[PDB]
RNA sequence: AGCCAGAACCAGCCCUACUGCAUUAUCCUGUCGGGGGUCAAAAUCCGGCGGGCAACGAAGUGCAAGAGGGUCUUGGUGAAAUGAGCGGAGUAUUUGAGCUGGCACGGGCACGCACUCUUCUCCGUGAUGCUCCAUGUUGGCGA
RNA sequence: GAUACUUUAAAUGUGCAAACAAACCGGCCUUAGCCAACUGCAAGGCCGGAAAGAAAAGAAUUAGAGGCACCAAGUGGGCCUUCUUCGGUAAGCGGAGCAGGCGAUGCGGAAUGAACCGCUUAGGGAUAUGUGGCGUCAAAACUUAUGGGCUCAUUCUCGAUACGUAAAGGGUGUUGGUGGCCACCGGCCCCGAAAAUGGAUGACGCUUAAGGCCAAUUAGUGAAUGCCCAUUAUUCCUUUGGUAAGGGCGGAAACGGAGAAAGUGUAGCCCUUCCGAUGUAGAUGUGGCCUGGAGGUUAGGACGAAGCUUAUGGCGUGAGCCUAAGAUGGACCGGCCUCUAGUGCAGAUCUUGGUUGGCGUA
């Protein structure tokens, strides 16, 4: 139902010292299941780009960015992932959703299914909602058509959990067992 | 037929612990030291023992007085 | 959980319970939230000027 | 005192945000540590550290100061423990429901303030709220109060764990889970 | 098994540092050693008289005896379940004064100075504050931390 | 009162009840221009400036304090019941929330430090008892 | 160098110190010690002072009582694993370093397995978990969801619980990605893929999966734990033992019941409290059990001793003890304290006696 990843903004810096009395402050955007994982990702980014370890750093702020109103939009997601054979690979993919967190959760599930890529091997470069006339894939473009309509066929409909039965009369609704 | 290993030896050595060394102030013998200094120190110690005996006699006399 | 043990260890717990019930009272909560929001937004608007 | 401290912190954060600066929180002073693995196939160094921390049995819990010697000790036994930063409610619950004293060598349940006063023989520790204050604020008598108590023996967490063998960041359980240790301990106390 | 001599396997241990060959100096000759001092035992490979066994090359001990050219040192050595106190005899070229107690001596001296000032009534220095407290941070530069296309 | 049942009450323990404070801005809303598309016009989208609380279950953000059911998982039926729960005395006490008059906090004070709504309060039973055991209600079965 | 020896140089290590027989500040005595000499230096002492008893700066912690002897057992064939490795084409092969295990050990899981995963053990309840699971076998989604992708496999055959028993190269089969209808890189699937009794995701079976990747907890409603299973954890009852910890023990008086021992060990002098409890070889303890005989003491028996028989119960954790019945027997013998030994049997191709299936067979 609801997306399994939340949107976090983490702001931090290196602790001041006599060499660097006023360190630079950095802002970071991450999608993570909780704020502890969010802080872990922040400190990894600081270590690999700015040569700052968590053991000499301060975390100024860590919050969750709220989603907008639920509206059906097109989201472009710029993402990257690693594998041993190919190496590091960068993709740009379009999704249909009602929120940024929803689109990014979609992207993570999609990468897990089509490339066997796991959470800690993935970096999200960007995600944003784009207008209807910039959609390139026809499988996404088909949902702009103003006359869209289709029937529901081959449905697997289950009864309410209280009314499920094991054996029922063939042309009726009476339950014989359960 | 001739096997060698140290596999269980540290575990054996730590059951009753590695005991610490004896403190520096105990077993502080001077035997084998540089001879002239030793010979002088002996004379000083003999004089010191004489002084200790005299001091005890004086203390006993003072207590008897008061 | 115990009433007797809790009060024995902390004789002051009844006053805390009174404050809790007061804060959970509906009218007090409504007035307090309404007044608090006015107190904050007004103070921020004044201080930013 | 507690209520005033919280209000003052709220005002400081508001004042920083209004002009667009940032407020640095004080680093935590107290950590709560619980053992999550049994007693089997443990190396001598880890065995020694766990003994010195008084965690000799699974789901034993203690409070420690979060300074440099303690942190370097804690880092060496990470696969065996789960720890974090406690809250006042957690400290109160542990003391009032699971708190025992060392009296005459024995493990004795806390049942009145008189036995606390007799154990400690100090005018600053006479009641359970005094013990709670010292533990929570890391006061001058933190070591006296914590050393005077038996280690806390807790039940397994109702609802289960996730994975003993992985770090909390990898979706497991061991390591530092920060303020989220309180939700973990609410199901064990 | 086949060869176990007094100096076996000392190829890198008893060797001089690069561009630092030569013989001891007048500073080494003019150093005064008393009974009760802490010393470091470091073998000088250019002397070769009165050299210690390789086991004692990095240890610290107490002087128990001084001779015209030699020093006797007590050094702890664990054997099986106990620690022995071994007495070794070396030439004075192979020892150095230890600085293992500098911090403790400094602490005692500062305590004496503080006591003198407190009795004198002089104003005391301001005590240092902790670095782990809170405060408001006024930033000069803010940036965006990100992983970009050019990075890979 | 021996055996076997059922219900009630008391102590303890174990479950489920009853819950507030902070934070929202990469957000909400009205216009102007663009861009889009239709059989015409709306929207998705971007940039100007006007206001702001998405506030009935708005966040699935951080921390939370708020008597009904079991005990064939325990002991008992008051042979010293220590109780905010059993007794005596009155109606007030003092906990918070709003609103009030030196220093701290920031470049004014969101309300830190010192001096109207909302709840029940004070008092009591030592062991001339060192230890153990002997105390309810309603049926079935046993003359 | 040759065509790995080395300036540089980690991680993991390793020695010493961090105020009570110690060290710091000034009186003095003594030395046939050093020095040209001593009012300097070296050494041993005596008399005094100081002492946040070790501040502040992240500024330790302890289920933290130190030291010293005596007497003696078993063992001196090992093996497995993790990370380093030397020999060897390789080995369930040989040799080593550090740690953990099995041997000496079960229990809960991986269908099965000395050594893998979880957990480590007094006799029992309740609650909750670990590893592993939730179509049936088989407890749990009576086949959960108001989650998203992908996959079709025809004689060993799609696939599906680690440790543990197939490669290059091809494929318009299908699903996507990068750069320019093309060239390359992915995901599942298919060729490549050939042995000896009939047979193995454990079996059946499964394809709007009961498969493979990811993600939930009753679902864009509005607030921490879906469910099942341990010799583990929490808690309650009972036992036993402690380097155990407290209390009572001059009969208050009167007349619901009884008892009340100054105590290692008992049917424990009596209460209360806390912690531990598995184990081969081996050590030790026991008002611990049993058998023949001696010194004492106290009893029994022709109204029936010893011995023998048992759907004869009772007591004891146990070795065992005691009662009942004999439609058994016919003359000796039980308890307690000391003493003493030819003193306890399931197995030695054990000794001696007697039976026995094969067999009414050859
Ligand atoms: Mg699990
Ligand atoms: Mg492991
Ligand atoms: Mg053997
Ligand atoms: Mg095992
Ligand atoms: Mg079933
Ligand atoms: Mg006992
Ligand atoms: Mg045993
Ligand atoms: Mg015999
Ligand atoms: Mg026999
Ligand atoms: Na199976
Ligand atoms: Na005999």
């Amino acid at each position: 139902v609801k997306p399994h990843l939340r949107h976090y903004q983490v702001v931090g810096r290196e602790s001041p010292s006599e060499k660097n009395p006023e360190p630079t402050v950095y802002k970071f955007e991450v999608f993570a299941p909780n704020f502890v994982v969010a802080k872990s990702r922040f400190w990894r980014m600081m270590r690999v780009k700015n040569k700052v370890k968590a053991t000499h750093g301060d975390v100024l702020s860590c919050k969750v960015v709220k989603d907008a109103k639920l509206v059906a939009r097109n989201y472009l997601v710029d993402i990257a992932y690693y594998s041993q054979r190919c190496g590091y690979t960068r993709m740009v993919k379009e999704f249909r959703d009602v929120s940024k967190t929803g689109a990014v959760s979609q992207a993570y599930h999609d990468l897990a299914s089509r490339h066997r890529a796991r959470y800690h091997n993935i970096e999200v470069l960007n995600v944003k909602s784009i207008p209807d006339h910039e959609v390139k894939h026809l499988s996404i473009a088909q949902y702009h058509a103003p006359n869209l309509s289709f029937p529901l066929l081959q449905r697997r409909t289950k009864a309410t959990r209280k009314d499920r039965a094991i054996f029922v009369k063939k042309n009726t609704k009476r339950a014989v067992v359960a | 037929s001739k096997n060698h290993t140290n596999h269980n030896q540290s575990s054996k050595n730590h059951r009753n612990g590695i005991k610490g060394p004896v403190p520096l102030h105990l077993h502080n013998s001077k035997r084998g030291s540089w001879l002239p200094a030793l010979v002088n120190a002996r004379r000083v110690r003999k004089h010191n023992q004489k002084a200790a005996l005299k001091k005890r006699r004086e203390r006993i006399a003072a207590f008897a007085a008061k | 959980k115990n009433r007797r043990l809790r009060l024995r260890l902390n004789p002051y717990v009844k006053r805390e319970t009174a404050a809790a019930k007061g804060m959970r009272n509906v009218a007090n909560r409504d007035a307090r939230r309404k007044a608090k929001l006015a107190r904050v937004t007004k103070a921020k608007k004044a201080a930013t000027k | 005192e507690y209520r005033g401290a919280e209000k003052k912190l709220v005002t400081l954060r508001r004042q920083a945000a209004s002009h667009g600066n940032y407020y640095l929180e004080a680093k935590p002073k107290v950590a709560v540590v619980t053992r999550i693995r049994g007693i089997a196939k443990v190396n001598p160094k880890q065995r020694k550290i766990l003994q010195l921390l008084r965690l000799r049995q699974i789901f034993n819990t203690v409070f420690v100061k979060m300074n440099k010697p303690m942190e370097n000790m804690l880092r060496a036994v990470e696969p065996y423990i789960a720890y974090g930063y406690p809250s006042l409610a957690t400290v109160r619950a542990m003391v009032y429901k699971r708190g025992y004293l060392k009296i005459n060598g024995q493990r004795v349940k806390i049942t009145d303030n008189q036995m606390i006063k007799d154990k400690y023989n100090n005018v600053d520790i006479v009641c359970a709220e005094d013990m709670v204050n010292q533990i929570y604020t890391c006061g001058k008598h933190f070591r006296t109060v914590t050393h005077g108590m038996w280690p806390f023996k807790l039940a397994p967490p109702a609802g289960g764990m996730r994975q003993k063998r992985r770090h909390f960041v990898e979706g497991g359980d061991y390591g530092n889970r920060d303020t989220l240790i309180n939700r973990f301990l609410a199901r064990m106390i | 098994v086949h060869s176990y001599g007094y100096k076996s396997g000392t190829r890198h241990l008893f060797a001089k540092k690069f561009r630092k060959h030569g013989v001891p100096s007048v500073s080494t000759i003019l150093t005064n050693i008393k009974v009760g001092d802490y010393v470091d035992v470091v073998a000088d490979s250019a002397v070769r008289e009165g050299m210690p066994h390789k086991y004692y090359h990095g240890r610290t001990g107490i002087v128990w005896n001084v001779t015209p050219r030699g020093v006797g040192v007590i050094i702890n050595k664990p054997v099986r379940t106990r620690t022995l106190r071994k007495r070794i005899c070396v030439r004075f070229e192979h020892v150095r004064k230890s600085r293992c107690q500098e911090a403790f001596k400094a602490k005692e001296h500062q305590f004496q100075a503080y006591l003198a000032a407190k009795k004198a009534g002089k104003a005391l220095p301001p005590l240092q504050k902790s670095s782990r407290l809170g405060g408001i941070v006024r930033p000069k530069n803010v940036e965006v931390l990100a992983r970009r296309v050019a990075d890979y």
